[PDB]
């Protein structure tokens, strides 16, 4: 589709197919096509995580305006005391995450194998896709068509951008990431990246 | 304290080799008029003797029984500086000559007379290559899976 | 071939033979033998005299008016230690972001002709340019005065390129002034129209 | 000139420039942190 830098020709394998294809790729890491394959699951996986990262990490920290909870900032959310120990969670989350990303694992080598259900053997997710399910992972019936994909997309590189910020700002600022904005907005030509 | 170290900050001997090297270099100084340019050098190296040592003792090193250092390599997490993270980026380093060496060499091995460009080199496409060894890992992991690292 | 040459009674060499601009068969060394040096090295020269023209009016023109005192505007060797509404380093950014942009485009007309004409935002607008270093466009050519016969256009880009040249030497001339004499730039051409026989290195 | 691009392009000389730059960005690394034993960060 769109050119990442007018003047540049589109690498061969970039032939537009994919959603969000923009010819960018300088480094041509996605030469070989299994490499390609693996990376845009890889991509897609990393940016829907990230997005619901960024959301957690900024959201229940816009209270400070409106004053309705009060919770610790999101690095400070790890030492607060929960009913129960941090060993037990983590084994609980280890345990579900393995079977779930096994489940999803499989059907990157081989699609369709994992599609019917392991113990009620009469409910089967419809074909699809890779890196799209559907079925009951699709409630509502959204139709999936390209131009959803591309804004998935997009709005998933945004949030790995802006997750990337919110880890490096809090490293040299040492506060979190809404009042750095307000600092910002305060004196705009002398509250940057240069202090000075 | 491994292997009956003990802490630079705590080791008598590493004030007294402070001292020696300190007192050394006082001593040339007398010779020298304070304003002249010797005097000037003397007391910038008697300030970087005593940065180094304040340095020394303020990383958390072991001294030994003559006062000098000593590196611990077997995989201790309070000494991971000595030789772990350094490890990692020297190893990291030489990953990227080597990738970028081997990916120039199989580049122009396609010549008509490939010996012609190892002894005048390519400039643009060495430069072109060159950016490409900053994600040699990946690149190398990508490959050695695919089977195409190993000549058949 | 009967064009004026720098070395009357010489030969120019093979390489320039007078279709650009501005063109009197000087180059001793042959920086320009092959083309593409050529191409790069009139792009790099329009652009420095370009730059130079408007450097050589900032330094010249605020000088002249401070001197019989319509203004009282600093000396232009000290100009940048004055302190403004902002640290340095923030302008130098915000600096480097624009031109950044700005010379961007013009990094890849170079390269490839002919691909970054269009608006990227509103396509109805285009430029209307066709030569390298000339782009043209209302954005850059409001008065339509840059197409025409070839004669008019070669007239014109000589007389820029004579004029930029002239103005290199001024600024570099002004920047060397200032570093000997330690006094602005209108003050030792007054001194030397004083003491034309004296006021000398 | 071509013909004088190619002869910077030559071993020896590519050699001599790459190593005098590398010399250099390391006399000046030593020369902000000297002294480094142990990597403190
Ligand atoms: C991803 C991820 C990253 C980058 C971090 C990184 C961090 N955790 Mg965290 N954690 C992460 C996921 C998880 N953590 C925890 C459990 C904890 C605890 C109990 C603590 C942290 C703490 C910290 C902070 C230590 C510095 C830092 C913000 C510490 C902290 O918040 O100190 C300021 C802390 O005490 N994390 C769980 C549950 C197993 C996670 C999943
Ligand atoms: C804003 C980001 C964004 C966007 C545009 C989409 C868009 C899409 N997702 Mg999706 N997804 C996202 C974030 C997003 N997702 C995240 C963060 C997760 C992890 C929880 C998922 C997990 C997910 C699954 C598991 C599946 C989809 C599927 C789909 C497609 C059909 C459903 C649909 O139209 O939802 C539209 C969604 C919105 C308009 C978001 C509105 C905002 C709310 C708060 C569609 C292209 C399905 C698919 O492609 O197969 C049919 C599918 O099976 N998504
Ligand atoms: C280095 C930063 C700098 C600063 C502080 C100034 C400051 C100034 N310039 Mg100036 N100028 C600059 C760079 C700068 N210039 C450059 C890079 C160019 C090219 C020019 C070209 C330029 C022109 C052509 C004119 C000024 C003029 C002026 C003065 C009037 C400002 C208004 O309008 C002011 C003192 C005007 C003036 O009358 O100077 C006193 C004027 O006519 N400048
Ligand atoms: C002696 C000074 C001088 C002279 C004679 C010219 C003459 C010319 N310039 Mg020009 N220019 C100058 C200084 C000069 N420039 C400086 C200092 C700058 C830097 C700001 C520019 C930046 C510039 C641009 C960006 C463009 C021109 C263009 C042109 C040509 C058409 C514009 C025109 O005259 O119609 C007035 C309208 C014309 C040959 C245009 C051109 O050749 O393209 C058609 C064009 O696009 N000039
Ligand atoms: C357009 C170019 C130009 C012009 C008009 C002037 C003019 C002047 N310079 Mg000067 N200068 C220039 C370039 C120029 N310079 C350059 C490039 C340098 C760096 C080497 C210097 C270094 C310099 C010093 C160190 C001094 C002057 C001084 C002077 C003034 C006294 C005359 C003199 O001794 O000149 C001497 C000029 C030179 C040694 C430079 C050679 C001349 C260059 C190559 C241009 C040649 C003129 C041009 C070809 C003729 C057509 C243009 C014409 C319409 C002006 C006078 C106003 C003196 C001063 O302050 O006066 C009180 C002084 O002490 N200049
Ligand atoms: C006596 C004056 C003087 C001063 C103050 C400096 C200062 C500097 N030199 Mg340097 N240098 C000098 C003379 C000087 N040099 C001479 C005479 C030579 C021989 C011709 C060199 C050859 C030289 C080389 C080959 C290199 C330096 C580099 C550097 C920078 C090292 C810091 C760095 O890498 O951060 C990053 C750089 C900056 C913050 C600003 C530049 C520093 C700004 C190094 C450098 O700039 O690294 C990129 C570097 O590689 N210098
Ligand atoms: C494989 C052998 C080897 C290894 C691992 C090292 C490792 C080291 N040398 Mg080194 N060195 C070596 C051989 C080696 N050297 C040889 C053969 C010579 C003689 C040419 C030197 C001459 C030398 C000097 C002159 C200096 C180092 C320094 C250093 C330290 C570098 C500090 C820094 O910031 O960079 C580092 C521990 C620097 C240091 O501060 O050491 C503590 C330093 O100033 N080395
Ligand atoms: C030094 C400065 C370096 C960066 C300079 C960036 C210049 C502007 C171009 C990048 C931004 C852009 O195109 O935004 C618009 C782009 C693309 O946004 C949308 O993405 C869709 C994806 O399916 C489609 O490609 C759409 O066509 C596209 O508009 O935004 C992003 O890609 C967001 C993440 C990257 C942001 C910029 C990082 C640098
Ligand atoms: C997943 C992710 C973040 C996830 C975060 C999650 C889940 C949770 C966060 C938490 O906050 C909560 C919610 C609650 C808190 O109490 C705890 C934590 C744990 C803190 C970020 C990804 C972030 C991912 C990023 C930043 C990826 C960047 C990739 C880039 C820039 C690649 C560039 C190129 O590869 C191209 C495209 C082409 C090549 O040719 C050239 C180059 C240039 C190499
Ligand atoms: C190009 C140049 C010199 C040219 C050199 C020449 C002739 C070389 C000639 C040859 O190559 C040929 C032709 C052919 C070869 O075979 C032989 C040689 C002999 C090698 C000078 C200036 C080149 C570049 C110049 C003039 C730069 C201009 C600077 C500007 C715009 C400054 C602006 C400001 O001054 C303001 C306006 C206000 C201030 O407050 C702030 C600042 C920022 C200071
Ligand atoms: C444990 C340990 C130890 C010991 C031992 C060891 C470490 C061993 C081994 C190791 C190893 C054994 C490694 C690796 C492997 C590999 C494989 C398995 C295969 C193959 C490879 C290759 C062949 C490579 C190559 C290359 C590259 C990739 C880069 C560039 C260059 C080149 C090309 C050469 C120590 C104490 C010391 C430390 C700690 C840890």
């Amino acid at each position: 589709k769109g050119e990442w830098l007018p003047g540049l020709a589109s690498p061969d394998y970039l032939t537009g197919s994919l959603a969000g294809d923009n010819g960018f790729d300088p480094l041509g890491l996605a030469e070989d096509p299994e490499n390609l394959k693996w990376f845009v699951q890889a991509e897609l996986v990393n940016g829907r995580w990230a997005m619901l990262g960024v959301a957690g990490m900024l959201l229940p920290e816009v209270f400070t305006k409106i004053g309705i909870i009060n919770v610790p900032e999101w690095y400070d959310a790890g030492k607060e005391q929960y009913f129960a120990s941090s060993s037990t969670l983590f084994v609980i989350e280890f345990i579900l995450f393995h079977y779930v990303e096994i489940r999803r694992w499989q059907d990157i080598k081989n699609p369709g194998s994992v599609n019917q259900d392991p113990i009620f053997k009469q409910y089967s997710l419809p074909k699809g896709e890779v890196g799209y399910p559907g079925g009951i992972f699709n409630p509502l019936n959204f139709a999936p068509t390209q131009e959803a994909k591309e804004k998935e997309l997009a709005n998933g590189r945004l949030a790995m951008l802006a997750f990337l910020g919110f880890v490096v700002q809090h490293n040299v600022t040492g506060k979190g990431p809404f009042e750095n904005l307000l600092q910002h907005l305060s004196d705009p030509w002398h509250n940057t990246i240069v202090q000075t | 304290d491994i292997s009956g170290l003990t802490p630079c900050k705590d080791s008598k001997q590493f004030a007294k080799r402070e001292k020696q090297q300190i007192k050394k270099l006082e001593s040339s100084l007398k010779l020298y008029a304070p304003e002249s340019a010797p005097a000037l050098a003397l007391n910038a190296q008697i300030e970087k003797t005593k940065r180094r040592f304040d340095n020394y003792g303020k990383y958390g090193l072991l001294c030994g029984s003559d006062g000098l250092p000593h590196l611990i390599v077997n995989g201790d997490q309070r000494h991971w500086g000595e030789f772990i993270t350094p490890g990692i980026l020297f190893l990291y380093i030489a990953g990227w000559i080597g990738w970028v060496g081997r990916s120039y060499l199989i580049a122009i091995s396609g010549e008509k007379k490939p010996a012609m460009k190892e002894i005048i080199i390519d400039v643009p496409l060495a430069s072109r290559i060159i950016f490409r060894g900053f994600i040699w890992p990946v690149a190398a992991y990508r490959e050695f899976l695919n089977g195409d690292l190993i000549a058949k | 071939p009967d064009r004026p040459i720098w070395f009357p009674g010489s030969t120019p060499p093979e390489w320039l033979d007078g279709s650009l601009p501005g063109d009197f068969g000087f180059d001793p060394l042959g920086l320009s033998s092959d083309p593409d040096s050529l191409k790069w090295n009139v792009q790099a020269e329009i652009v420095h005299c370009r730059w130079a023209m408007l450097g050589a009016a900032g330094i010249f023109i605020p000088e002249f008016l401070t001197k019989i005192g319509i203004l009282n505007t600093p000396s232009w060797y000290t100009a940048g230690e004055q302190e403004y509404f902002t640290d340095k380093t923030t302008l130098f950014v915000v600096e480097l972001i624009l031109i950044g942009w700005a010379e961007g485009r013009r990094w890849a007309d170079i390269i490839k002709p002919g691909s970054v004409n269009t608006d990227p935002v509103f396509p109805n607008n285009k430029l209307t340019g066709t030569d390298v270093g000339y782009p043209g466009g209302l954005w850059f050519d409001p008065l339509g005065w840059g197409s025409g016969s070839p004669a008019k256009l070669k007239e014109l880009r000589t007389k820029e390129i004579k004029n930029g040249r002239l103005a290199m030497l001024a600024v570099m001339g002004a920047w060397f002034q200032h570093i000997y004499t330690g006094t602005g730039p209108i003050d030792n051409l007054f001194a030397h129209l004083a003491d034309p026989g004296h006021a000398t290195i | 000139m071509r013909d004088l691009k190619t002869y910077l392009s030559v071993a020896p000389v590519l050699s001599t420039l790459w190593f005098g730059s590398l010399a250099g960005l390391l006399i000046e690394i030593n020369r902000l942190f000297p002294d480094a034993l142990t990597f403190p960060f």
